[PDB]
């Protein structure tokens, strides 16, 4: 379960801890650690190939899950491509069953 | 002496027959209960209009 949500708010604190620890005040305008790291593995001293890796695979997330739905939402959790769910949904509210 | 003629005053029911139920009407209130339930399913009280 080490996966957890994590708020854009703590991100961005996370990323001013970064930003001051490393002797760059946050209010001289815009600044972004992951602008200040190289590219390509050939491009980079071996040291921060970590570095790159993770930020080729972030790269690659961001573009599969269509931040710019991935596979997650239009197969099936897609309403205007499935059907069924969204003649469900259409009658979420219109239910009623009483017995006594 | 002068006359004037009596002002027009039309009559009827009102839009959608408002007003002839007894809808929000706490003191006076339905129930579709079982004959053996006992347990009013129409909950008919003034927090909805």
């Amino acid at each position: 379960g080490l996966p957890d949500f994590t708020s854009q708010s703590m991100l961005q604190n996370f990323r001013n801890f970064i930003l001051e620890r490393s002797g760059i005040l946050p209010a001289t305008c815009c600044a972004l650690p992951s602008d200040f790291v190289p590219i390509k593995y050939r491009e980079c001293p071996p040291p921060l190939w970590g570095h790159c890796y993770l930020l080729q695979l972030a790269n690659y997330l961001a573009y599969h899950s269509d931040i710019m739905r991935c596979n997650l939402c239009t197969p099936h959790r897609s309403l205007v491509c499935n059907s069924q769910l969204l003649s469900e949904s259409q009658i979420i509210g219109t239910f009623e069953l009483q017995g006594p | 002496q002068q006359a004037m003629p009596n002002r027009p005053n039309y009559i009827g029911f009102r839009d959608n027959f408002v007003g002839l139920m007894y809808y929000n009407s706490t003191g006076n209130m339905g129930v579709l209960a079982g004959q053996a339930s006992q347990l009013n399913a129409v909950v008919d009280l003034q927090d909805r209009n």
